[PDB]
RNA sequence: AUUAGGGUUCGAUUCCGGAGAGGGAGCCUGAGAAAUAGCUACCACUUCUACGGAGGGCAGCAGGCGCGCAAAUUGCCCAAUGUCAAAACAAAACGAUGAGGCAGCGAAAAGAAAUAGAGUUGUUUGUCAUUUCAAUGGGGGAUAUUUAAACCCAUCCAAUAUCGAGUAACAAUUGGAGGACAAGUCUGGUGCCAGCACCCGCGGUAAUUCCAGCUCCAAAAGCGUAUAUUAA
């Protein structure tokens, strides 16, 4: 029962507006910019792992 | 009864586009069968091409300017057949409807005296009133009074002009003959022989030029000749020679880049 | 490398025959305009085959069916020469005895005539067609 | 209703949608011979797929085979012509071996890129969807053509494009209007 | 066909027996029809005997075949 | 183990046909006590009013206030009770209204800690309830 | 449709065959009908009426009302494909045809394909900040072409003489980022609540899973979800 605290965390969620950011490209050139940053940026480490969206250390 | 025939169940020989139009032509009763025949309107318009469309063939054939065994024909769905003389006095086109070698429809050109004479095959033979003994041919026409060795099978080779028998070829082993139906249409053989099943189909074993051997059914058999080399009717290019599939593709692939 | 030149027309037959039945000839057009802008009106083509065949009268010539080429520089139509004026008067289509200007008026609207024909046929005569 | 215009598919999507080993390899398709999507790898994969299936069954029949004959002399024939084999390798056996880059390095885009009439495989593909390249002075708009070894050697700039004999570009032709019209 | 019953006038019964096909299982399983056939007084066959039967015009609600032959 | 005569395709026949029934894929899409039982009557989708709102208790070991609603369907005047997808989704539900009601995804089985509830709210008032989560579209007045 | 093979499953629906014209029956005409935009009757529904009476059968086309999860225009035309017919076309002189064809609507499904390309300077490369050059369609139009007439395509932006990309704002979406399963020890919020979660599970104050921002992953003019079915 209790159905009046239905969508609490939504309603409490502060609300962050998104940021204004340049178009990416579309098509054909996004795919040659993803392939030329993960094959042509840098050289893979012979043993390393390539980390995707390696974040900045937290906790 | 049934007035209309749809493109996709009109006979594959007749070459109509699937995409063009719904029906075709539906040929009428007449000299021949409805699945065994040319319609008029198809000859003048999508093999003669002296038509673009029915209206103009149309035009064409109300005037009586198409002539089947020597008598103007009106009716484009008059159901044109084998071995049929198709004359354009106007345009002095003179052409016989036969069979090539892969079972198409061929307007073989004829000379005069040459479109004057017609192959009929008998098909039945009896007795009208008077003790009158008829003979009924593949092309639909009863003879009032055929030659006294005829018989059910052979042909009558008849001067359309003149309305006459002139001589007839009995259907015997060692006789040319040019197939009429089955997978075998179109093929020019001699008999070797023939094998009988009362009560069931004929199967008649031919050979043709090459020394090939086939073989199919009596009733799809035309004697058209005493043997291969004295034929009585001018026949296709091929000559009714079924040739080898892999060597055709080959020399119609040589002859192309020759060409180029 | 570019150069600038009068546009020109170049006509070109192919698969000519002569249909005596319907006294006129037939054969496919094709048409080269190697700097031309846009399309070949079809009167022009209609002069230039004219002169080319020695039709005394270019009204005897009749054009349809032109497609252009992926690409540009060339467009292929069908043509019929006439043997003359009266011939093609008489057997052409209306529709193009209408481009050409031969064409006849109009007929009033189908549904009109089909509401007509559908009053009349509750009438019997001296009302009907009245 | 009552039409008989007939219609077929050209690709098919894998079976495992999330493999490292396959995305990587298709990525390094994608970015070598500058594809827009997976949908054109998948499209020369089926191709292949087909190739292949009637190989081998040309290949389960017998040499005298008068199917395998014919059938195989097409296939070979088909494959010399359009350069996915060499015109050396001349046995049924090879159809087999065929890759995927076999097949890409024959497309318009990858031509184009290889002759010298663009810096890039993008500037190729560019430079065709553009109206500039012509073969045999046709000109063609679409980069999957598949060019026949006879047909390489004619490969140039369109003739109504301004990199060939055509008139002036956009570029220039609304430069040219703009500086009379100022003036 | 072979002769089933012969307890009707001018009438018998007669089986055909046939090994059907199925093609999933590769395999087969025996079927038979049974034919009602016109028996001319000059054969007097039997039952278990064989017969050789002619198609012929209707000649009764099941009838469609005559006796020509008891081998 | 099996017959293998080779004139023994009855035999074969029989057993496959007697044995298929305890396949209980097989002998669902072959009966109809399934469909009889079923309340969308073999449809993906059915129409309904939203009779009540409910809240559902979830399963242990979890602990929450699934929020649902009392169907009753337009076409067989069944009653269902269906899950209200995404967090405030029910405040665009009122009682007596219209909605679209689809399966939960498991064919008639049960998801998640929601005991025996097999159907959720899809549509309300001829629009998509996900639209109007998303903000998107606006519930028609 | 699915796919090693063997199979499993779908087939109301374009072609062939059968059956029906609200439900039943009966019948005349005719070569052919137990016909239904033919007749006769009954049953169930219905329309007009001056109350005496007279009518109706869209499972043809278009279109309404209901039913539902569920499916277009009361459009144009006989130019093509055919059918009928007393009938070639034409000449005071143009047969009918919702059969059919052509357009409108249409992300069922299928094919091709944009959303950018080359540099230059500075910050082995690469990113970033600059700065240039050219190209092109979307679109706007036409001496025109197409078409029965239009509309779509195609052709062109002078042939003496023809508009147009820089935030190319002409701005790509849909689902996800613990595992199956490609992608975050990120930052806030919430605190067994809200919710997520097909399954395992997550959330009870340090949430890799909820609500958001950032970043990233996957398919891409498409992408989720439900049900059914095939493979698994
Ligand atoms: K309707
Ligand atoms: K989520
Ligand atoms: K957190
Ligand atoms: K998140
Ligand atoms: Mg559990
Ligand atoms: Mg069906
Ligand atoms: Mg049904
Ligand atoms: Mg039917
Ligand atoms: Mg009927
Ligand atoms: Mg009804
Ligand atoms: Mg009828
Ligand atoms: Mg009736
Ligand atoms: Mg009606
Ligand atoms: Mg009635
Ligand atoms: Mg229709
Ligand atoms: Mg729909
Ligand atoms: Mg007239
Ligand atoms: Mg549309
Ligand atoms: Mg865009
Ligand atoms: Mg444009
Ligand atoms: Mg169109
Ligand atoms: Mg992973
Ligand atoms: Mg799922
Ligand atoms: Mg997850
Ligand atoms: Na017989
Ligand atoms: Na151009
Ligand atoms: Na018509």
């Amino acid at each position: 029962g209790s159905l009046a605290r239905a969508g609490k965390v939504k309603n409490q969620t502060p609300k962050v507006a998104k940021q204004e950011k340049p178009k990416q490209p579309r098509g054909r050139a996004l795919k040659r910019l993803k392939y030329t940053r993960r094959f042509l940026s840098k050289t893979v480490k012979p043993g390393e792992k390539v980390h995707m969206n390696k974040q900045p250390p937290g906790k | 009864a049934k007035k209309h025939l749809k493109r996709l169940y009109a006979p594959k020989d007749w070459m109509l586009s699937k995409l063009t139009g719904v029906f075709a032509p539906r040929p009428r009763p007449g000299p021949h069968k409805l699945r065994e025949c040319l319609p008029l309107l198809v000859i003048i318009r999508n093999r003669l091409k002296y038509a673009l469309n029915a209206r103009e063939g149309e035009m064409i054939l109300r005037q009586g300017l198409v002539h089947v065994d020597n008598h103007p024909r009106r009716d484009g769905k008059y159901p044109a057949g084998f071995m049929d003389v198709v004359e354009i006095p106007k345009t002095g086109d003179r052409f016989r409807l036969m069979y090539d070698v892969k079972g198409r429809f061929a307007l073989v050109n004829l000379s005069e005296a040459e479109a004057q004479i017609k192959l009929m095959k008998v098909v039945n033979l009896y007795t009208a009133t008077g003790r009158v003994p008829v003979a009924v041919t593949h092309d639909g026409h009863r003879i009032r009074y055929p030659d006294p060795h005829t018989s059910i099978g052979d042909t009558i080779v008849y001067n359309v002009k003149e309305k006459k028998c002139v001589d007839l070829i009995k259907n015997r082993q060692g006789k040319a003959v040019i197939v009429t139906g089955g997978a075998n249409r179109g093929r020019i053989g001699e008999i070797v022989k023939v094998e009988c099943h009362p009560g069931a189909f004929n199967i008649a074993h031919l050979k043709d030029a090459s020394g090939a051997e086939f073989a199919t059914r009596a009733a799809n058999i035309f004697v058209i000749g005493k043997d291969l080399n004295n034929l009585q009717v001018t026949v296709p290019k091929q000559q009714g020679l079924r040739m080898n599939v892999i060597q055709e593709r080959e020399e119609r692939l040589i002859a192309a880049e020759a060409r180029k | 490398v570019f150069q600038k030149k009068k546009a020109e027309v170049c006509i070109r037959t192919s698969q000519f025959k002569v249909n005596k039945l319907l006294n006129r000839k037939q054969f496919i057009v094709e048409v080269n305009h190697p700097h031309w802008c846009g399309t070949v009106p079809t009167q022009l083509i209609r002069k230039k085959l004219a002169t080319l065949y020695k039709v005394p009268d270019a009204s005897q010539v009749s054009l349809f069916g032109f497609k252009t080429k992926f690409g540009g520089g060339k467009t292929t139509g069908f043509g019929l020469i006439y043997d003359d004026l009266a011939s093609l008067k008489r057997f052409e289509p209306n529709y193009r005895k209408t481009r050409m200007g031969f064409g006849k008026a109009r007929l009033p609207a189908r549904k009109s005539v089909k509401e007509r024909r559908n009053r009349n046929k509750k009438l019997r005569g001296k009302a009907k067609g009245k | 209703m009552r039409n008989y215009n007939n219609f077929n598919r050209v690709w098919k999507a894998p079976r495992r949608p999330f493999e490292k080993e396959r995305l990587d390899r298709e990525m390094k398709l994608c970015g070598q011979y500058g594809l827009r999507c997976k949908r054109e790898i998948w499209r020369v994969n089926m191709t292949l797929s087909k190739m292949r299936r009637t190989a081998r069954l040309l290949l389960t029949l017998p040499e005298n085979h008068p199917r395998r004959l014919l059938e195989g002399s097409a296939i070979m024939r088909r494959c010399h012509e359009y350069g996915f084999l060499d015109e050396e390798k001349d046995k049924l056996d090879y159809v087999l071996s065929l890759t995927v880059p076999d097949i890409l390095e024959r497309r318009l885009q990858t031509i184009v890129f290889k002759a010298g009439l663009a810096k890039s495989v993008h500037h190729a593909r560019v430079l065709i969807q553009q109206r500039h390249i012509a073969v045999a002075k046709q000109i063609v708009t679409i980069p999957s053509f598949i060019v026949r070894v006879s047909s390489e050697r004619h490969i140039a700039f369109a003739d109504a494009s301004p990199f060939g004999n055509g008139r002036t570009g956009r570029v220039k032709r609304v430069r040219a209007k703009a500086a009379k019209r100022h003036a | 066909g072979v002769v089933h019953s012969t307890k009707m006038h001018r009438t018998i019964i007669i089986r055909r027996n046939y090994l059907h096909f199925i093609k999933k299982y590769q395999r087969y399983q025996k079927r038979h029809k049974s034919l009602a056939v016109h028996c001319s007084p000059a054969f007097d066959p039997k039952q278990g005997d064989e017969v050789v039967i002619g198609q012929c015009r209707p000649l009764s609600k099941t009838i469609r075949y005559n006796v020509l032959e008891v081998v | 183990t099996k017959t293998n005569g080779q004139n023994a395709a009855r035999k074969l026949v029989r057993l496959r046909c007697r044995n298929r029934w305890a396949d209980k894929g097989w002998k669902r899409a072959h009966t109809f006590s399934a469909r009889k039982a079923n309340p969308f009557g073999g449809s993906s989708h059915a129409k309904g009013i939203v009779l009540e709102k409910i809240g559902v208790g979830a399963k242990q070991p979890n602990s929450a206030i699934r929020k649902c609603v009392r169907v009753q369907l337009i076409k067989n005047d069944k009653k269902i009770i269906a899950f209200v997808p995404n967090d405030g989704c029910l405040h665009f539900i009122e009682e007596n209204d219209e909605v679209l009601v689809s399966g939960f995804g498991r064919s008639g089985h049960a998801v998640g800690d929601i005991p025996g509830v097999r159907f959720k709210i899809v549509k309300v008032s001829n629009v998509g309830l996900y639209a109007l989560y998303r903000q998107k579209k606006e519930k028609p007045r």
